[PDB]
């Protein structure tokens, strides 16, 4: 499962300041909130009709904090768009959590229209770079920032423990008025890109809940047993990229397939010499917590 | 943060599985750190040592039942140096003590039932924390059903 | 004498705060020392670490009261990074079950529930030891009613 | 293997001393280790310090008595300093509300008792974990009436 | 709250050695034992209305275990009397415990007619000079007495632990029976004796149960808050006496007010430059477990 | 009270294996089964009336697991019998344990014609050497064998913990069908050896169930009480043999005394010089779970 929260202000064409938020459970819209500019303040648009927000005591009163974040993220961007060489059409505050199978965590990072910016790490209570560019300390992104207490409370706090305990508020409300969750099929097919040696590629077929993660683990690491055992250690060949796979931004190879509501996925491994055990494609998801599926050459 | 080196783990009943007692670790305030392992259900401690081990299960049932109705909760060892359950702790409690609903009425019953511990451990061994009526497990708050290890 | 150098304590009931529980350490066997206080009636942490949190309240009626009775005792959590009540350990127990003196007699009944787990806690979390009847608490006695926690 | 260096016990009682509570290190998963004795039935700490002390009994008995029966569990320190029983632990718990078998049937019934805490003690300190009813013990399972403490 | 138990054996005029026996709780006398010389044993001369003795358990036997004290503080008095140099009056144990709002402790001495003489330690069970000067080690104040043994259990154990026992039966039985608790007024005067710099002056209004402790603190340890924390750390001022605060010989400024229950006092503190805060009044008391009380220059 | 299992094959004279399997609580015989030549597996040929086998769970099933280690113990006897150096008339495999007084643990030892051979330890999961002669690695002595880890499952596993749970359910349905517990009579006397200067004779006189274990350890030790406290430490004057105390190879002198169900034993020390306290007698039995005598001279 997956709960997403989705903070936009856009300069949009000439003039003003646009303002969005959304709440998706899963693939769920459950609120949707714009800034009313007559009003000064923002307006709920939609609203699932499945989610009574009252049954739900860990997700953000004041329709989300959304004043408050529209107001500090309209002045974020202001002062980011200063410095002509990072100039932006619009800011995004993206937090949210998830319980992909066995694995789970939460998240909290700001990006921007030309790119991923800085990610809130809990322990820190504060800031830190996505990328080598770095970030401007300005807005809600400096410990300078008068509001930066109300930063680290409503994010932070969030991020910290309230989400987890508000995505299941959400599920309960959820369990019939959604998609019924939907295993999907694996297998793991070992081409060969030409130039290089081998290359593997798990796909996984038609899954409900569209959360997926993928460990590609050497297959010595399972001495014999090829089960994922909860609790123990393995090391993994990380991905390459700016985000920390369970964040909404990253590149995950999904696509809803045909008219269903299912959806497919395919990763694919650069298998490189500098290993030693030919890994084993590890599949997490809401049904089989955690599966292991092997073979290469084709299988 | 360093949980604190000592292998430790408090995981609690799983909502989403009714009719069952499935353990789970991926919640608000769980634990599974520093090599025990949560596998088939069971906690998998990773040396050798002094653990102290404890469990909460809390039953629940609308009105009552017929003749008499037995509620168990008990946290077996299975030894890597001998393979079968064996009993560590275990509680019993009776709930409807025959009462069963005259025909008018019947209100619900909640019975809890705790279980501690410490014991010496070989790396390898297996804890397990089963109920006999998990038809009536109450896991709809949250801190009601619980189990848990840490080496001392 | 170093009572240890671990964070640690064990506070009991004051049985002349009636209607209440208010918890002290100024007692025969109890503890608060190496840094944990105890703040508007809570136990607040003093480190980063795992702890073990522990509570025992024991419930006391005469006779039975009317339609139905429900005891809970809990233990929350409202940590430095996320200042709200969350539930760590609960239990729930049904005294009466309706029974209701029929109108000659009713003896009394007494109710103990335990509490008790591993947790991680951050430097300046509050945590609350809480039931929902005091005027039920059976304090009369004294090692009936208490609270504590250890570092471990 | 070294238990840990740390002085612990858990003893657990005596089946085949029915009517009474008898303590016994010397079973399956039990424990006397590191200094604590266990003597006239009671366990002697070997060492100045902050223990842990629980212990849990299983009550059963088979339909209803008379009038009312009060079941006690109880944990007592009789120091070095203070040759005086002193409770440290204690609840208390009313099986039969008095119901007593109308005079068909009359089902059994199981009530567990648990008690456990943190506490500073002398080196020569004497630790009991007694009751009041004794002939009520259920001592057929396994790990339903035990008695334990550990160094912290 | 207060429990205080006093033995007393006099030399009186020219003769016999009297001996005498108190137990206060607060300032209600609960129990007088006086030494019949016609019978060679202790006689209860009061016993207050209230108290059931069968209802405390910790309470000493044998008439407090008069017969024990008179006889082995007679013994005492006559060996400290044969050094001419220390010769005295009188010998008195006073032993009891105290819960003074947050405070609580417990108290084992001998003092003399002369002033306090040894302090007996729970924890060496031992007994330690409480001046300069030392102690004679003669009869109950040596361990090579032949009852050293009664004195470990009959004073040390009550120290220990028995006195904090009874004191909560003494309560008890109390109840309805005593001065109903009182608050007191808090005022704390920043006055100055001329030929120092400052001085600040702690008075407390008539409060009930008569026992009260003061702690000074520099303000800097409050951090702001002016809310004294439990089982936080202070350093905090000591004052300069043989007596430590608790023991009833403690020299604290209390007087019974005008025809009334309540009792009043006057706490003063030489404010020497050697500080740098300016030290804040903290005033323990069964009323207002623990309140912190400022300002000078006369506030 | 005691449980001891018994397996062993032979030679015989010329030919065939023979393997027997003895079950025994206390003096009791449970069970006897022994290898069929015929039918080529064992056969139970005794099985005590009161023993009702569903009932202890934890006594090993397929009849003691009898036709795997009849057929291990016979590759074992074969190999060992290649070396002429070794060469034996039979083999047997002793497990069990003891609950005597306060005393209790388990054994698990392959002993020969000759003597003992390989102790089972359940720490280090392998055998050790019982003698200075050492142990053959062949057969069930290896860990080289393929069945290796059946051996350690089954002896093992028994060893470990297996035994002390059973013997528990032997107990339960022996308590009416056996001699019922007899208290002893102890008296140690003071003879002396003439060549050495004294010597100590524990007699221990007719006790029921037959296992009895004696400890000497100097009266220093008891520090004025004489009485064994439970979990105390006490150096204890170690006797010399290949079998420690609790294996039933352990040198006892026990006899069935006269047309009776009880027994008797007389337990000797030489009372060397390199003492300097003289022992006392301590008796680990059923009866009195361990009880202290002394007294030389002849007492
Ligand atoms: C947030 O919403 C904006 C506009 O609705 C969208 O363009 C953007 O991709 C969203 N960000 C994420 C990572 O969900
Ligand atoms: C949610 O809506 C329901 C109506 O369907 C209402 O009765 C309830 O009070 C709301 N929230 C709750 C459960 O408190
Ligand atoms: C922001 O603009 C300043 C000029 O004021 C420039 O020096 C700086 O490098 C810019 N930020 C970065 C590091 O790209
Ligand atoms: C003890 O009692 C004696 C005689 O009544 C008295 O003179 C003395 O001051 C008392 N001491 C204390 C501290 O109460
Ligand atoms: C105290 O006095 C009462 C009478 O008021 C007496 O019956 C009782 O035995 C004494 N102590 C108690 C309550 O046992
Ligand atoms: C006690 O008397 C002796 C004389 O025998 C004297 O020397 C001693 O100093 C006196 N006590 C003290 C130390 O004041
Ligand atoms: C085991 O059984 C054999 C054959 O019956 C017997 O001779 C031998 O003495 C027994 N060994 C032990 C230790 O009881
Ligand atoms: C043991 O034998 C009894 C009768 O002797 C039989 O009824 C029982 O089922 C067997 N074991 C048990 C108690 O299951
Ligand atoms: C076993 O036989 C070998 C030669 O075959 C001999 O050297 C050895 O000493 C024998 N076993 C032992 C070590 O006693």
């Amino acid at each position: 499962i997956t709960l997403k929260y989705n903070y936009t202000v856009t300069l949009k064409d000439d003039g003003l300041y646009d303002g969005v938020f959304y709440d998706h459970y899963n693939d769920q819209l459950v609120t949707k909130i714009s800034y009313n500019h007559e009003t000064r303040h923002g307006n709920v648009n939609f609203r699932a009709d499945w989610f009574n927000i009252s049954r739900s005591p860990h997700t953000p009163g004041n329709d989300y904090n959304f004043n408050f974040w529209y107001s500090l993220m309209k002045e974020t961007l202001e002062e980011i768009n200063k410095n002509d060489s990072t100039k932006t059409t619009s800011l995004s505050l993206i937090t949210g959590c998830y319980e992909t199978g066995l694995l789970f965590g939460s998240y909290g990072y700001v990006e921007t229209a030309n790119g991923p910016l800085a990610r809130y790490h809990t322990g820190d209570k504060r800031f830190t770079k996505m990328t080598h560019k770095g970030f401007p300390k300005v807005g809600m992104l400096t410990v300078k920032n008068t509001l930066w207490k109300d930063v680290k409370a409503y994010l932070g706090g969030f991020e910290y423990m309230g989400c987890s305990l508000a995505i299941l508020d959400y599920q309960k409300m959820a369990k019939g008025k959604i998609p019924k969750d939907t295993t999907p099929t694996v297998k793991v097919t070992g081409n060969e890109l030409e130039d290089g040696n081998m290359t593997l590629e798990c796909t996984v077929n038609s899954f409900y809940p569209p959360d997926v993660i993928t460990k590609w683990i050497e297959s010595e690491h399972f001495k014999g047993e090829y089960k994922y055992v909860n609790g123990r250690y393995y090391p993994e060949w990380g991905r390459k990229s700016n985000y920390e796979p369970g964040e909404p931004g990253f590149p995950w190879n999904i696509k809803k397939d045909k008219d269903a509501n299912t959806y497919s996925l395919t990763d694919l491994v650069r298998t490189t010499s500098k290993m030693s055990s030919q890994p084993v494609c590890v599949v997490f998801h809401d049904t089989l917590e955690a599966q292991v599926y092997t073979c290469s050459e084709g299988c | 943060r360093t949980p604190s080196d000592k292998p430790v783990a408090h995981v609690v009943a799983n909502p989403q599985a009714e009719g069952q007692l499935q353990w789970l670790n991926r919640r608000a305030n769980a634990l599974l750190a520093n090599g025990v392992e949560l596998r088939d259900n069971q906690l998998v401690v990773p040396s050798e040592g002094l653990y102290l081990i404890y469990s909460q299960v809390l039953f629940k049932g609308q009105g009552c039942p017929s003749t008499h109705v037995l509620l168990t909760h008990t946290i077996s060892r299975i030894a890597v140096s001998y393979q079968t359950k064996v009993n560590l702790l275990s509680a019993i409690k009776s709930p409807c003590q025959r009462e069963t609903p005259e025909g008018a009425e019947a209100k619900p019953w909640y019975e809890p039932i705790y279980l501690g511990g410490v014991f010496q451990l070989e790396k390898g061994d297996r804890l397990s924390a089963e109920i006999n009526r998990p038809d009536y497990l109450l896991f709809a708050e949250s801190g009601q059903v619980y189990f848990g290890i840490i080496a001392l």
